[PDB]
C-alpha cells in the first residue's frame, strides 16, 4: 500500500527545473564543516555516472504543531516518537551527516535589491529560525491530511516568513529562499531499519579468513597513487 | 510621482504600533526588518533633499 | 537633514503680495516640521539658520498662516530653546530690538512667553557672554 | 477538525494558569456541540 | 570498479560507467544464472546480518 | 492612474483615528510582497532603478 513519511526517518529533499527543455533530477546538499551555506547537487547523469549522496541525507527530527512550537519557543528552557506527518505541522530537518541543523540565514547573495536570505545549517537547533513548516502544494490535498510519498510540497520558514525557492540565474542553480513557492519533492532515502542487519549507505569493513584481514588501499605517500 | 508618494503612505503608515508590540514581540521586528529592506535608507535623503 | 531639509524652504517663499500658489509647502511642515518638534538631541551644521528662520515664521503674518497651524508653528522654536547649549546668540539678538520694545504685540505676545523663557533656563552658572551681557538687561529696561 | 481546533486552544491558554470567564463560557459552548456529536455518533453503531 | 586497461582498480568517481563500476554480492560460490530479479519498493525482509 | 484610487482605499484601511490596526497590517503586507512585483523591475529589485 502507499505508505507515509513518517518522523525519525531519513529522507533527501528533491526538485527539478529545465535548462534544456528536460526535468532535470536535483537535491539539496550541505557540506558542513567549510563552507556551511547549501548547493545543489545534481542527479540526473546517475543512470552513466553516479552522484555523492551521502551529504544529502537529511533526517526527520520531530514535528509538531505551530502553536506547541510557539509554547515550546516560550518554555525555552528544557518518547516513542514516530508520529505521523500532517500538513501545517511545523517540521525540524537535521543533516543525517554533520550533525547541524537546517536554518535560514541573514546574509544576501546575487544583488536582487530584495530578500533572499541563503539557507544554511545552523550549529545548534536552539532558536525559532531552524524550524520550518510544510503546506500542500497540490490542491487535491488539503491542510490536515496525512502527507504521503510522492506528493509535492511547500516548504516554508518559520522567522523568516519566507518560502524556499530553487533561484535561476546567471550562474549555477541557487536554492535561496527568495520568491516563488517551488514544488518541493519529498524523498524517503530510508526508514526504520531492522536491529543488526546492512542497508545501504551503511559504512563497513569487509574481512576475510576468520578475523585477521581486511581490504583496504595503500596509505598515502605511496608509488601507486592509492589505486 | 504620486503613484510612488501614495504607495510609501501606505508602507509608512502601517508600521507596528508606534512602541507598544515594538518593545518586546517578535511581529513588529519581522515586518519592521521586512518594510526597511524594500525602500533603504540613503535615497530617502536624496529624494527629499 | 537639519542641513537640507531645513534649507529647501527658502523662506518658505515669504509672500510680498505675490505669492499664494504653492500654499502646499507652507503645510509641508505639517508632518516636516512635526519631527523637528518631537526629536530633541558641536556646530558641525548651520543650525543659526534654522533658529531664525522659525523666528520669521512665528513673527510673519502677511501670508494666510492658518492659526491652527501658527501655533504648531510656535511649538517648534519652543522645543529648540530648551535642547540648545546656548548656540542661538546670534538668533536671540533679533526678539530683543522687536516685540514688546518696538509695539507688535498682536505677534509678540506668544514670543513674549517664548522669550521669557530663556533666562530662567541658565543662572548664571557655566555661561557667559558679554555682548549678550548688556543686551538683555536694555531690553529688560525698554521692555 | 473540532479535535485540532481545541487542541489549539489548549496550547493557546496553556502557558496562563487562571482562565478568563470569556474563555471558559466559549470552551464550554464548543464542549457542548462536542458532546451531541459524540452521542450521534455512537447511534450508527449501538446494535451490532 | 574494473577499467580493464590494467584490471581491478580505484577509479576516480568521474568515470564511471555503471557496469565496470556496479558489484553484487551472492548465496555462495555455486554457479546460478540468478535470471529472475525481484523488486520491492519498500524495505522487504532483512536477509544479510 | 489605476493603481492610485485602489491604494487609497488600502489607505483607508489602516489610519483608523491615528493608529495603525495590525491585524489588517499584516495581511496587507505579506499580499503586498507577491502582487506589487509588478511595476516593472524598478521596484521589484530585479532592475535597479
Amino acid at each position: 500500500e502507499v505508505q507515509f513519511l513518517r518522523t525519525d526517518d531519513e529522507v533527501v529533499l528533491q526538485c527539478s527545473a529545465t535548462v534544456l527543455k528536460e526535468q532535470l533530477k536535483l537535491c539539496l546538499a550541505a557540506e558542513g564543516f567549510g563552507n556551511r551555506l547549501c548547493f545543489l547537487e545534481p542527479t540526473s547523469n546517475a543512470q552513466n555516472v553516479p552522484p555523492d549522496l551521502a551529504i544529502c541525507c537529511f533526517t526527520l527530527e520531530q514535528s509538531l504543531s505551530v502553536r506547541a512550537l510557539q509554547e515550546m519557543l516560550a518554555n525555552t528552557v528544557e518518547g516513542g516518537g514516530h508520529r505521523t506527518l500532517l500538513y501545517g505541522h511545523a517540521i525540524l530537518l537535521r543533516h543525517a551527516h554533520s550533525r547541524m541543523y537546517l536554518s535560514c540565514l541573514t546574509t544576501s547573495r546575487s544583488m536582487t535589491d530584495k530578500l533572499a536570505f541563503d539557507v544554511g545549517l545552523q550549529e545548534d537547533a536552539t532558536g525559532e529560525a531552524c524550524w520550518w513548516t510544510m503546506h500542500p502544494a497540490s490542491k487535491q490535498r488539503s491542510e490536515g491530511e496525512k502527507v504521503r510519498v510522492g506528493d509535492d510540497l511547500i516548504l516554508v520558514s518559520v522567522s523568516s516568513e519566507r518560502y524556499l525557492h530553487l533561484s535561476t540565474a546567471s550562474g549555477e542553480l541557487q536554492v535561496d529562499a527568495s520568491f516563488m513557492q517551488t514544488l518541493w519533492n519529498m524523498n524517503p532515502i530510508c526508514s526504520c531499519c531492522e536491529e543488526g542487519y546492512v542497508t545501504g549507505g551503511h559504512v563497513l569493513r569487509l574481512f576475510h579468513g576468520h578475523m585477521d584481514e581486511c581490504l583496504t588501499i595503500s596509505a598515502a605517500d605511496s608509488d601507486d597513487q592509492r589505486r | 510621482m504620486s503613484f510612488y508618494a501614495a504607495l510609501i503612505d501606505l508602507l509608512g503608515r502601517c508600521a507596528p504600533e508606534m512602541h507598544l508590540i515594538q518593545a518586546g514581540k517578535g511581529e513588529a521586528l519581522r515586518i519592521r526588518a521586512i518594510l526597511r529592506s524594500l525602500v533603504p535608507l540613503d535615497d530617502l535623503v536624496g529624494i527629499i533633499s | 537633514h537639519v542641513l537640507d531639509v531645513g534649507f529647501l524652504p527658502d523662506m518658505r517663499a515669504a509672500a510680498s503680495l505675490d505669492t499664494a500658489t504653492f500654499s502646499t509647502t507652507e503645510m509641508a511642515l505639517a508632518l516636516n516640521r512635526y519631527l523637528c518638534l518631537a526629536v530633541l538631541p558641536t556646530k558641525c551644521a548651520p543650525l543659526f539658520a534654522g533658529t531664525e528662520h522659525r523666528a520669521i515664521m512665528v513673527d510673519s503674518m502677511l501670508h494666510t498662516v492658518y492659526r491652527l497651524s501658527r501655533g504648531r508653528s510656535l511649538t517648534k522654536a519652543q522645543r529648540d530653546v530648551i535642547e540648545d547649549c546656548l548656540m542661538a546668540l546670534c538668533r536671540y539678538i533679533r526678539p530683543s530690538m522687536l516685540q514688546h520694545l518696538l509695539r507688535r504685540l498682536v505677534f509678540d505676545v506668544p514670543i513674549l512667553n517664548e522669550f521669557a523663557k530663556m533666562p530662567l533656563k541658565l543662572l548664571t552658572n557655566h555661561y557667559e557672554r558679554c555682548w549678550k551681557y548688556y543686551c538683555l538687561p536694555t531690553g529688560w529696561a525698554n521692555f | 477538525r473540532l479535535q485540532e481546533s481545541i487542541s489549539d486552544f489548549y496550547w493557546y491558554y496553556s502557558g496562563k494558569d487562571v482562565i478568563e470567564e470569556q474563555g471558559k463560557r466559549n470552551f464550554s459552548k464548543a464542549m457542548s456541540v462536542a458532546k451531541q456529536v459524540f452521542n450521534s455518533l455512537t447511534e450508527y453503531i449501538q446494535g451490532p | 570498479a574494473l577499467t580493464e586497461d590494467q584490471g581491478l582498480v580505484v577509479v576516480d568517481a568521474c568515470k564511471a560507467h555503471t557496469k565496470a563500476t556496479s558489484f553484487c554480492f551472492r548465496v555462495s560460490k555455486e554457479k546460478l544464472d540468478t535470471a529472475p530479479k525481484r523488486d520491492v519498493e519498500g524495505m522487504g525482509p532483512p536477509e544479510i546480518k | 492612474c489605476g493603481g492610485e484610487r485602489y491604494l487609497d482605499f488600502l489607505r483607508f484601511a489602516v489610519f483608523v483615528n491615528g493608529e495603525s490596526v495590525e491585524e489588517n497590517a499584516n495581511v496587507v503586507v505579506r499580499l503586498l510582497i507577491r502582487k506589487p512585483e509588478c511595476f516593472g523591475p524598478a521596484l521589484r529589485g530585479e532592475g535597479g532603478s
